[PDB]
């Protein structure tokens, strides 16, 4: 089953650590900018809802296309609102 | 001389394997241990969802996409403790823009993978395996398949091609604090993922268990080795893209095109 | 002839300074360096000089400046009396002549005054005479050394110096725990140049020494940060000093060739043609018109070499290498030529002084047919995908560019120099080697100098090269290899092997040296990279008394912070990559 | 059993340390022959070119760096000894002060004398600095009678 193959992988890491053993302030300019993976932390939460939508949409039909068209419409328009204003681009 | 292609990845594990470990000094000790697994077993347990047989299936349970991207999310960690235990500016940001272009370019594999399973209808991958009977699930979905492609060969895989270097200076790979056997354990892992990849796309887009006229699991073994050597033969003619361009076509050009694929899906099935 | 030793006191600049100084402190030498060299009291240096710049036909750069020992010459004829000497020579384009000048210093008061306000590029130059003699230069910014380790006790060119590692004690290890503990305690205390600003969080010092490739040797250049703003950028040179000026005075005439060669890696017997042809005017050797068209030949097929490596390594840095890589298999079939004729792919130590070693092989006619038909269609796609191409040239425009006067100031000669509106080539200019019997052209680049506009001219100048090597297949003529006069060194071995008289000759020439009567003789070529010149002085005996090595490379690597003062890292990077430097070249 | 003795013998990863000059044969053989090689990961170590006073400290820095299998190479007439430059700026050899196990003579040596030093060094790495009594043969001693028995060559009026 799936917890005899996990307790063969974490003996297996347990096997090759052992034996491994036994065998022998300041930042100025740099780094930030990582508002790109704070939109990915966004746009995770904003896919989860796809993924919830991908199990059950032929019993959904036509309004359930019409505001999963709206909904990434205004994920669109959230899009190109972050890069006409300057957030989405070159980054270090 | 050795006759195998797979006999160097062979010596290079037994090469990794007794090598003296030294201390690192001024660092932290238990990231420095931690985060070789969690680039490791990660897509090791991502194997854990392959149907290699009906009847020598490794786990008959509901869902598999969900642990897969659980797995995908969980990647990011092991470069980040990586970068924050290698206690070297310059290495701590080489891994944080390894990670900045990592958590921009997994986006895409959810939102590829919503059309596969959205024709398909569930998650139990026996179903799936069982939907391509007479139809492949990649002759609509060439957009989706193409963004799997990319989004599978950017969780570091190496296309990127800023993991060992840095085209920014005042920075520096964060593959060089690790050099004992932690270093091969990211080679295996990497090695598993894209062989893993490879399995999920054989048996998730193409039709897995099909036997036209021979037994069916040797069948999926040499599709699967066919898009391997592709693979190897487009990763190397994949040429080094510098930072910028690698920005420049992520959130922009593939976040519609799942988008409208989406749409063209959800018009089409019904 | 053209090797005879002339005074040139009838030139227009010799009476133009003996009107406007009169008579007395002027004493006119008599040499084979082709320029008139007087001596200048220290006293009145700048006065000259100061003259010399804002004359009506301007010394526009300063071609070289450096010292000498005198001590131990025998032969000093006409030469007020001195312990020590610095030379300066200068060069006016205009008037496309030269001037040198001498100052004469004593044992105990080697001092002169500092001559890089005027010329700015004296600086490091004057800096190098502080390391390797022992004259100090009251009016120096930063004097401090830079050849040599801090540490390092004593000046290695002069002559109460044991030049040989073997007279000093072997690598012990009693120096290696102290610089370890140096290397340990890594701190800057602002001594690096003036350094105004402070070490704090304003300030970031950064060695920023790449060992990656295509840096072209590894060095350290300091650099400043503020705001990612190089504040101020200082090369850490000498790391690859070999003495090659120190091994000049040990070696004779004929041994010293092989030397040459390894002053430029790439240039091959380009780096042999000025210090055979300054021996040879050493000599009063005229060479026959064959040994000036084989030496065109080797010349520029090393020119080509050096050209398509430098237009590879720029399309691969800044660019996609996956096209231009094919060119370093073009480069392997030059090499085949090369050492078909030459016998070894790089350092050929294939120049002797009054010919080369051996003949042309009978085959060499073919072969070079064979690369001159082959090649043009292959350039000529390069030239389309150089040319053409928009991204690189997009960002390779307006990049740390400079003018005439700023390339002027800093002694940059060469593509650098021929990129603005100056059509200046020593090829054209002062003919050399039987170049005056052929016809080609110079390429410019208009009067705005950048990267793309130096890598069109060297395409440019690969094409002209081309037709120069199809006018040496075509009108190589008939006769010797080898000049007939005495220091011809060595006889022809076929007569040797039979001749008592030459067999003689070859004796003493191999053994002892030949015997070059006590002169001064100076030649300047256009290199792989910019102008490379060799300034000889033989005291009458069969070595060098000084060997003067002029390195274009040495200005070009100063030339860096002067223009990069106000750019990123990335244009520091890019502009390290064009500029034509090699470590080599730069240390010798 | 000896599985880690075909180990080491099957996989080498190089350092490449080419100095200004003597490096443009060596990278015409690492282009035939293969990003890979990197700082603090590798456990062979090919000192080329003029090894300088002033920047041999770096070269004990990077030879401590490695782990504990240390192999060297020296390369070319400037890295065995102090080569053609027997001067004050340059110390006579790299085994002053590390220890060295293959040395290949030239200047520089070609690409194919690179290959030879992967041969000879794959060859005494299968054997257990280490002579295990099989290395006092030498290439000195062991291709002599090869190439004594060579009589006549090609005259040099032909290419
Ligand atoms: S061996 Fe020859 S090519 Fe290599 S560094 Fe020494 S002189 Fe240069």
């Amino acid at each position: 089953a799936f917890a005899i193959f996990l307790i063969v992988a974490i003996g297996l890491c347990c096997l090759m650590l052992v034996g491994g053993w036994f065998l022998g302030a300041r930042l100025r300019l740099s780094a930030k900018f990582y508002l790109v993976a704070m939109f990915f932390v966004i746009f995770d939460v904003e896919a989860l809802y796809l993924f919830a939508w991908s199990t059950s949409i032929r019993e959904s039909g036509w309004v359930g296309f019409v505001e999963a068209a709206i909904f990434i419409f205004v994920l669109l328009a959230g899009l190109v609102y972050l890069v006409r204003i300057g957030a989405l681009d070159w980054t270090p | 001389v050795g006759w195998g292609g797979s006999l160097q990845l062979v010596a290079d594990m037994i090469k990794m394997f007794f090598k003296e470990d030294w201390i690192p000094k001024f660092s932290d000790r238990v990231i420095f241990t931690l985060a070789p697994m969690i680039a490791f077993t990660s897509l090791l347990l991502a194997f854990a969802i392959v149907p290699v047989s009906p009847g020598w299936v490794v786990a008959d349970l509901n869902i598999g996409i969900l642990f897969f991207l659980m797995m995908a999310g969980l990647a990011v960690y092991a470069v980040l403790f990586a970068g924050w235990s290698s206690n070297n500016k310059y290495s701590l940001l080489g891994a944080m823009r390894a990670s900045a272009q990592t958590l921009s370019y997994e986006v895409f594999l959810g939102l590829s993978l919503m059309g596969v399973v959205a024709q398909a209808g569930s998650f139990n991958m026996t179903d799936i395996v069982n939907s391509q009977a007479h139809v492949w699930n990649v002759i609509p979905q060439f957009f989706g398949f193409i963004t799997f492609a990319i989004a599978g060969v950017a969780v570091c895989h190496r296309h990127p091609f800023d993991q060992p270097e840095a085209e920014q200076e005042l920075a520096d790979g964060y593959h060089i604090e690790y050099s004992g056997m932690k270093f091969g354990l990211f080679f295996v892992g990497e090695y598993i993922g894209i062989v893993t990849i490879s399995a999920l796309m054989v048996t998730l887009f193409f039709g897995g268990w099909q036997g036209p006229l021979l037994p069916p699991f040797i069948w999926f073994a040499l599709k699967t080795a066919f898009f391997m050597m592709m693979f190897i033969l487009i990763r190397a003619s994949l040429p080094r893209p510098r930072y910028d361009q690698v920005m420049s076509f992520g959130w922009k050009i593939c976040l519609p095109l799942t988008l409208i694929n989406l749409l063209v899906t959800a018009a089409v099935i019904l | 002839p053209a090797w005879q030793t002339r005074d040139h006191l009838d030139d227009p600049v010799i009476g133009e300074l003996r009107n406007r100084f009169g008579p007395d402190a002027f004493t006119v030498q008599a040499t084979r360096t082709g320029v008139p060299v007087v001596w200048i009291k220290r006293e009145q240096l700048l006065e000259v000089g100061d003259f010399l710049k804002k004359l009506p036909k301007p010394y526009v750069m300063l071609f070289d400046l450096h010292g000498m020992d005198e001590r131990l010459r025998t032969h000093r004829e006409g030469l007020p009396a001195a312990d020590f000497s610095v030379f300066y020579h200068l060069i006016s384009i205009d008037r496309n002549r030269d001037i040198m000048l001498k100052v004469a210093l004593a044992e105990n008061d080697l001092h002169v005054p500092t001559f890089t306000k005027l010329f700015p590029n004296a600086n490091w130059y004057e800096r190098e005479t502080w390391d390797l003699f022992g004259i100090t230069f009251d009016g120096h910014p930063n004097l401090r050394r830079i050849m040599m380790p801090q540490t390092w006790k004593g000046h290695p060119l002069r002559k109460d110096y044991p030049a040989r590692a073997t007279e000093f004690s072997p690598f012990e290890l009693t120096k290696a725990k102290q610089d370890l503990e140096m290397e340990a305690l890594t701190f800057k205390p602002e001594e690096w140049g003036m350094k105004r600003g402070t070490e704090n969080e304003d300030f970031m010092f950064l060695n920023l020494g790449p060992n990656h490739p295509s840096a072209h040797g590894a060095f350290r250049i300091v650099l400043q940060l503020d705001g990612e703003e190089i504040v101020d950028c200082v090369p850490d040179i000498g790391y690859h000093h070999r003495g090659a000026e120190k091994m000049g005075e040990r070696q004779s005439w004929h041994s010293y060739i092989p030397y040459t060669d390894r002053i430029e890696y790439l240039g091959g017997c380009v780096n042999e043609m000025p210090y055979v042809l300054a021996v040879e005017k050493l000599a009063g050797i005229t060479v026959p018109d064959r040994v000036n068209v084989i030496r065109v030949m080797l010349s520029e097929l090393f020119r080509i070499n050096s050209h398509l490596l430098y237009i590879s390594t720029f399309i691969q840095d800044v660019g996609a290498m996956t096209p231009v890589f094919f060119a370093f298999t073009d480069r392997q079939k030059i090499y085949d030529l090369v050492e078909a004729i030459t016998g070894f792919r790089m350092h050929p130590a294939w120049f002797r002084i009054g010919g080369v070693a051996h003949d042309l092989p009978r085959g060499w006619d073919r072969l070079l047919r064979e690369f001159l038909d082959w090649m043009p269609k292959r350039l000529a796609s390069y030239e389309k995908a150089a040319l053409q191409n928009t991204i690189l040239k997009g960002r390779s425009q307006g990049v740390a560019a400079y003018g005439a006067k700023e390339a002027l100031e800093w002694g940059t000669t060469g593509a650098g120099l021929r990129a603005t509106g100056i059509d200046f080539d020593v090829r054209k200019a002062r003919p050399y080697s039987g170049y005056e019997n052929f016809d080609f052209e110079i390429p410019v680049g208009g009067g705005v100098s950048d990267c793309y506009t130096r890598v069109m001219l060297k395409v440019e100048e690969l094409r002209q090269s081309l037709r120069i090597l199809e006018q040496c297949l075509n009108n190589m003529p008939e006769g010797p290899f080898k000049a007939d006069h005495p220091l011809t060194t060595p006889p022809p071995k076929e007569r040797t092997l039979q001749h008592i008289e030459t067999l003689i000759t070859h004796f003493l020439q191999v053994s002892w040296g030949p015997v070059m009567p006590a002169n001064e003789s100076f030649q300047m070529i256009e290199a792989t990279k910019g102008i490379n010149s060799y300034y000889l002085t033989s005291d009458g005996s069969t070595m060098s008394y000084r060997t003067r090595v002029r390195t274009p490379s040495f200005a070009h690597l100063q030339q860096i912070p002067a223009a990069i003062r106000g750019s990123l890292v990335s244009d520091l990077i890019v502009y390290l990559g064009s500029i034509d430097f090699v470590m080599s070249d730069v240390d010798r | 059993n000896d599985m880690v003795n075909w180990g080491r013998k099957n996989s080498i990863w190089p350092y490449n340390f080419g100095l200004s000059c003597c490096y443009v044969e060596m990278v015409t053989s690492f282009t035939a022959v293969h990003l890979r090689a990197s700082p603090r990961q590798a456990d062979l170590m090919v000192v080329a070119g003029t090894c300088f006073t002033k920047m041999a400290p770096v070269i004990q820095r990077l030879y401590d760096q490695m782990l504990e299998p240390k192999w060297v190479i020296s390369m070319g007439a400037c890295a065995n000894s102090g080569g053609m430059y027997d001067i004050y700026s340059v110390v006579q050899g790299v085994d002053k002060f590390i220890p060295v196990d293959v040395y290949i003579p030239g200047c520089p040596p070609r690409p194919e004398a690179y290959m030879q030093a992967l041969m000879l060094l794959q060859e005494s790495i299968g054997k257990e600095q280490g002579v295990y009594r099989a290395n006092m043969q030498s290439e000195r001693e062991r291709k002599r009678g090869e190439r004594i028995a060579v009589t006549n060559l090609r005259t040099p009026d032909e290419i």
